[PDB]
RNA sequence: UGAAGAGUUUGAUCAUGGCUCAGAUUGAACGCUGGCGGCAGGCCUAACACAUGCAAGUCGAACGGUAACAGGAAGAAGCUUGCUUCUUUGCUGACGAGUGGCGGACGGGUGAGUAAUGUCUGGGAAACUGCCUGAUGGAGGGGGAUAACUACUGGAAACGGUAGCUAAUACCGCAUAACGUCGCAAGACCAAAGAGGGGGACCUUCGGGCCUCUUGCCAUCGGAUGUGCCCAGAUGGGAUUAGCUAGUAGGUGGGGUAACGGCUCACCUAGGCGACGAUCCCUAGCUGGUCUGAGAGGAUGACCAGCCACACUGGAACUGAGACACGGUCCAGACUCCUACGGGAGGCAGCAGUGGGGAAUAUUGCACAAUGGGCGCAAGCCUGAUGCAGCCAUGCCGCGUGUAUGAAGAAGGCCUUCGGGUUGUAAAGUACUUUCAGCGGGGAGGAAGGGAGUAAAGUUAAUACCUUUGCUCAUUGACGUUACCCGCAGAAGAAGCACCGGCUAACUCCGUGCCAGCAGCCGCGGUAAUACGGAGGGUGCAAGCGUUAAUCGGAAUUACUGGGCGUAAAGCGCACGCAGGCGGUUUGUUAAGUCAGAUGUGAAAUCCCCGGGCUCAACCUGGGAACUGCAUCUGAUACUGGC
């Protein structure tokens, strides 16, 4: 015995108590503009995606959503939003 | 494996010379043959066709001591590069060392040779020799050490040794008693008696 | 992950010893990428027994992959 | 341009056939009998089971630290007057515990599950990818925690829980803002860790600012090696298995992922599959290959090569490139094991001994020396991996148990209308000579470097390290009757087992008398039994010999090569007919199939021929020759398909 799970599948919680409150505070910026996408006038959207886009990757250069999630959020939300005028 | 009646038992059930237990004698006396021939032969069986066949097989393999399980190996050996089985087979049992130890006059018997090795008493190309069932080639050596020369029963064997015919398939020197291999033997220049018309069907129908 | 390594060859009690690139996954003898030279222990008592191919092993190592202390040592006994 | 046959239905004859047998396979037992080596292997049997001891480590050149060792440094002694000694001090070499990173998803083991995205084989698109290696930019400044150490608690306790202190390349803000985010595009947005060496101007108790070097950190994108997914081909039994789904059948928008997908939540419909064998139970992992044979075919996968699955039995999450993760986390249950009797701890399917099963399968051995892999920019460590020692009539292979000479042929036995024969050159003796055993005498090679001195534009700041080379110090073996070879007194310790009418050879004389016991089959046996038992011999094999389940050949007896259907074995009582299958002759045309050509493949082994090296040979190795096959891209269209 002696070894890693304590910092593992023990210590997961400390980082639990970090990344579940970015990605929940996160998850609200995203559905704040996934609702405005119906419309009147693309500024909405357009507005609320920039209001997003700056909490977003804010996660995206450490932990979280590093290597791949943070474009991934974005990339067919632009094709949601340039739909509009 | 060994033979533990009288080795002239075998000659006297054959009506024919088989070359065992030999000595200063050479020939004839007192192998008895056809003249003690036992209680079988005198009056030679007619019997199934599976006498010559199994008593004609015999002949061929004890005439060299060999071992059944030696004599399909060198039925295995003889059916290579098409070379037939009538006629290579009698290179695997002329070209091996307790025949040429035995040719080379150093044994009176294959028997005899054969114990010459198995007393470490012979060399091959500088090596000594435990193993008598091995094959000799072309420019090999054989040859007594010095700390066995003066046995009798080599004194004997090289004395029949001039009492028999010169091999053509090996050389050998009784100043020195070393001789060398030079050409693997052939039917037509073998002349003797020993089978072909059995060595040609073995273990088929 | 690949190195310049040693497979013993000959089973128990009689090695061969060849000198081979592999991988650190796998096998510990056999399965090897490309063979670089030879190490035979019982050479006839010649100096046949030892080979090494130093150009294939300096692109090897020139590329990334480890050469071992051992063979860096053996290298010298090819000249040089 | 390729090859084992015989016996036997009857009063007997000829066809045909059931059966028995030849030689292997061997991953064995019996049970007599047992003189010794050489090589290999060691539960195909219950995912049944166990005490005790092991099997995974490591770095202070990431870091707070300092019990211990020695120096440097500042003092104090012996006077030894140049060192020895003592105290004090993390400055340095370093290091016990801990923080942190890497590895422990490997090397292995087992075969329970599974007729299957599990295996073997070739491609693809929407993809990643720690390790290895590259480019182009960045490289400032703060803070909250927590172990060690302690306080206390359940304690019978390995402890590990409840609370406290403190540090980082651990964990979280600030500063900076493209090669990147998404797109055709303006444009918003965010991280990092430095660490250890080396040195010049000026000066110091070096307290060097600052540059330079090595090796790391962040991003973005490549190279490589791997891997997740998607496609097309091989892969049991049962058709008296006839029913099977239902995230199934076809669409829509988010969320999840590296990424396809009913992965996952919603919503929009009602089908989809099957007798041309869907689907489900029973059994079973699969394959390089091995075994058999002339081959087809059949059998089979241990051992040596390669995947998958599985970790008390069942179940849940984390960590990550990858795992419901043999020696980790978290639970449940069982059974061992322990108890201070309050409850506590364990994983043999890694390695050892062993409980139990079975006809049945190696020692609780020695060592990290060699070599693979793991840490550390490395010396050095870890290892039941590996390298050695010990075991076997279990196999494959090999040797010995003494040679000469010794009679019409002894004494005895056994056969003999008693002439003779046979045991038997065997013995008695007479002349010589030793293998292995035993006991001694010699003796390889496995082992090579690192630390350093030295010294070059290789590198740099052209006097360290680093890079590199010769010599000179330093200096590594568990195994030793090592591998291999030679001797010594002495026949010294050394032979058994099966079989004997016909097939299929060796047997005469007795014993028994349809009795007792044999085999592959008829059967052998009632007073003259070649088969049973006994005497004396014969025949074959030999440290064995006989004997067998289990797999092939022979078996053309399932015929694909290679058969038969009037009557032996068979046309299925007879007419119509869809799919299926078949189809005259000729000009075009497609080019799937075919053949051609080319590019890849058929690994390592192995079968065959010839070498090398270890008693022969096997084997382990080196080269040829094969592996008649398979995947694709072009050509030709005779012919099958197609138009």
């Amino acid at each position: 015995n002696i070894k890693s799970a304590k910092k593992r599948a023990i210590q997961s919680e400390k980082a639990r108590k970090h990344n579940a409150s970015r990605r929940s505070m996160m998850r609200t910026f995203i559905k704040k503009v996934y609702a405005a996408i119906e419309a009147g006038d693309k500024a909405a959207a357009q507005k609320a995606f920039n209001e997003m886009q700056p909490i977003v990757d804010r996660q995206a250069a450490k932990g979280l959503i590093h290597k791949n999630k943070a474009a991934r959020h974005k990339a067919n939300l632009t094709a949601q939003i340039n739909k509009l005028a | 494996a060994r033979y533990l009646g009288p080795k002239l038992k075998l000659s006297r059930r054959e009506g024919t010379d088989l070359f065992l237990k030999s000595g200063v004698r050479a020939i004839d006396t007192k192998c008895k043959i056809e003249q003690a021939p036992g209680q079988h032969g005198a009056r030679k069986p007619r019997l199934s066709d599976y006498g010559v066949q199994l008593r004609e097989k015999q002949k061929v393999r004890r005439i060299y001591g060999v071992l059944e399980r030696q004599f399909r190996n060198y039925y295995k050996e003889a059916a290579r590069l098409k070379g037939n089985t009538g006629e290579n087979l009698l290179a695997l049992l002329e070209g091996r060392l307790d025949n040429v130890v035995y040719r080379m006059g150093f044994g009176a018997t294959r028997a005899e040779a054969r114990q010459l090795v198995s007393h470490k008493a012979i060399m091959v190309n500088g090596r000594v020799v435990n193993i008598a069932s091995y094959q000799v080639s072309p420019n090999d050596v054989v040859s007594i050490r010095e700390k066995a020369k003066k046995q009798s029963r080599v004194k004997a064997a090289l004395e029949l040794a001039e009492q028999r015919e010169k091999p053509t398939w090996l050389e050998v020197d009784a100043g020195k008693m070393e001789g060398t291999f030079k050409r693997k033997p052939e039917r037509s220049d073998l002349s003797a008696d020993i089978n072909e018309h059995l060595i040609v069907e073995l273990y088929s129908k | 992950m690949v190195t310049i390594r040693l497979a013993r060859h000959g089973a128990k009690k009689r090695p061969f010893y060849q000198v081979v690139v592999a991988d650190s996954r796998n096998a510990r003898n056999g399965r090897f990428i490309e063979r670089v030279g030879f190490f035979n222990p019982i050479a006839s008592e010649k100096e046949e027994g030892t080979r090494l191919d130093l150009d294939r092993i300096a692109h090897w190592v020139g590329q990334g992959a480890t050469i071992s202390d051992r063979v860096a040592a053996l290298i010298k006994e090819v000249n040089k």
